[PDB]
């Protein structure tokens, strides 16, 4: 009875502090999820766990075709407040924003197997490192990049990385990165000084300008989606895009955009963007826009 | 229901344990649980590689030499472990990324690390997202991820953007087209047709129109050109940002 149910908890890949404390149904759920994850690992594969799990800025999620999160990495707690035992075996739709359930579904199916999306998940931890009850759960945006794999069913194996809020940030900021503030139409309202030392624009001559005029046309589609995502979920990470340099040429960039809300009236105030300069000025002899003259 | 979900959990545990599923009579709850304890007491590097094509590596903070590199560096970069072992990160990275590398490998001020750099694979470089911490050493995982020319115009028709392929399609430098209106390079007969197309693309916001006119080249010959254009709208304010044209010869 209790003693044999207490035995499976010890034998689950969990510490004895958190395993010896769950109910019988949770033990069954975790055991079944672990066995399904092992059955899939036997398919994908034909100590150092601390290094791999600690050096990750996200968590690994193996979700079945029906939405069952049969595997969730431990560090998920560090990023979500909701820990491994409370979420493993449950449906992804029961802990994700309903306005993203259709996209989550159309990413769970199926012949390209690579998947890259943004999804909003329940988060019950604050920036002070203190975990909060599920009733006070915010929506945290997660960039999920992974693959769909058929085995014996289909599974989505993704890495979900949170997008760091520019205010509460704790990562050496490369000198090859600069900050910028925008309105909701992505027009410059503020820029950092380093843009002069990286791209060549003075922060004054960019204010009031539409950022849609300062990047290469070949990226135009790939930016709109970002904006839309940044406007639909409040956070996005763009792809590699070419921003037209000041005196000719362009510079490669990757930008993490975050919608900032006014703390007193809870209205969207502006959009803060951390831009990572990925190269020096390429094709500096070639001019593209009218501002390069 | 509690009994229905618990029974479904038990029968699913029956189906997963092989030595239990091979049985004819489904054993009682006490037996299957003991048979499951015995199955588990008898018995994620690839999960990271499957998810984001990442590989782990430990580099020294002072010299930059690697003190460990996982075998996953071969699937992600087509490079042997012998190519990475005994070498520094500064050799496996684009020359224009060493300054950025130092500012991430410097333990003077710091701890977490996150940066992007181009690593050599196979003179081809691929973009790698490196996330890790300090332990000095850096424990981090690096993961992976001319018949026409495109121009952009204001509503009036002023070149505000021109790609380099124009120098082959019409023979003009990008600076020659920029600042001037597209109808200035149009044959006077077809000029009214070009303004009519620009009148519709704005009126048919989002829709794609197509006009075919004679474009004056730098050699001063009238090259017949189909310009398919459409208005670009801001995803938030729906403001017309510009008019994107793809001017194709003949
Ligand atoms: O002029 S830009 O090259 N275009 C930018 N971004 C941009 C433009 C249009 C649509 C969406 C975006 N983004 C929102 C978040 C991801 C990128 C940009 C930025 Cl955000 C900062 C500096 C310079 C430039």
């Amino acid at each position: 009875e209790t003693e044999v149910f207490y035995e499976l908890a010890h034998e689950l890949p969990l510490p004895h502090s958190v395993s010896s404390h769950l109910d019988k149904a949770s033990i069954m759920r975790l055991a079944i999820s672990f066995l399904r994850t092992h059955k899939l690992l036997s398919s994908v594969c034909s100590q150092m766990d601390n290094l791999y799990l600690k050096a990750l800025e996200g968590f690994i999620a193996v979700v079945t075709q029906d939405g069952d999160m049969i595997f969730l990495s431990e560090n998920i707690s560090k990023f979500m407040g909701l820990t491994q035992v409370e979420l493993t075996g449950h449906s992804i739709f029961d802990f994700t924003h309903p306005c993203d359930h259709e996209e989550i579904r159309e990413n769970l199916t199926l012949v390209s197997t690579e998947r890259d999306f943004f999804m909003r998940m329940k988060c019950t931890v604050t920036n002070r490192g203190r975990t909060v009850n599920l009733k006070s759960a915010t929506w945290k945006v997660l960039h999920c990049t992974g693959q769909v794999r058929v085995y014996n069913l289909s599974c989505l194996i993704i890495m979900c990385e949170p997008i760091q809020h520019p205010s509460h940030m704790d990562i050496p900021l490369d000198s090859k990165t600069f900050l910028s503030r925008h309105s909701m139409d992505m027009k410059f309202t503020y820029c950092d000084d380093r843009i002069l030392e990286l791209i060549g624009y003075h922060p004054e001559e960019l204010l009031g300008r539409s950022a849609y005029e300062f990047y290469h046309a070949l990226d135009s589609e790939n930016m709109t989606k970002s904006h839309q995502n940044l406007c639909t979920k409040g956070q996005v990470v763009s792809g590699q895009y070419r921003m037209l340099a000041k005196h000719g040429g362009y510079v490669w960039l990757e930008t993490q955009g975050t919608v900032i809300y006014n703390p007193r009236n809870l209205q969207p105030q502006c959009i803060m963007c951390v831009n990572y300069v990925l190269s020096e000025i390429e094709k500096n002899d070639v001019v593209f826009s009218m501002d390069q003259t | 229901r509690r009994r229905n979900k618990m029974t479904a959990y038990i029968t699913e545990l029956s189906d997963m344990v092989p030595t239990c599923s091979a049985l004819a009579r489904k054993p009682d709850k006490l037996t299957i649980l003991r048979m499951a304890v015995s199955h588990m007491k008898s018995l994620l590097k690839h999960l990271i590689l499957e998810a984001a094509d990442g590989f782990l590596f430990i580099v020294s903070c002072e010299t930059g030499r690697v003190v460990y590199v996982s075998d996953s560096v071969t699937p992600v970069l087509n490079q042997p472990q012998s190519e990475w072992f005994g070498s520094t990160l500064y050799d496996q990275v684009h020359p224009d990324d060493v300054d950025k590398l130092r500012e991430q490998l410097s333990t003077s001020e710091n701890s977490r690390r996150s940066f992007i750099c181009r690593m050599r694979c196979g003179p081809h470089f691929v973009v790698v997202h490196c996330t890790g911490y300090i332990k000095f050493c850096l424990v981090a995982i690096g993961r992976l991820q001319p018949t026409e020319f495109i121009s952009r115009h204001n509503i009036e028709g002023i070149f505000t953007f021109v790609d380099h392929r124009c120098v082959a399609t019409v023979g003009y430098q990008p600076q020659e087209l920029l600042g001037k209106n597209i109808v200035e390079f149009c044959h006077p007969e077809d000029q009214q047709l070009l303004r009519d197309s620009f009148q519709q693309v704005v009126k048919l916001k989002g829709q794609v129109l197509s006009v075919m006119f004679r474009f004056r080249s730098k050699t001063r010959e009238w090259l017949w050109m189909r310009t398919s254009s459409f208005t670009f709208q801001n995803p938030y304010s729906d403001e017309i940002e510009y008019i994107i044209c793809t001017n194709t010869n003949v």
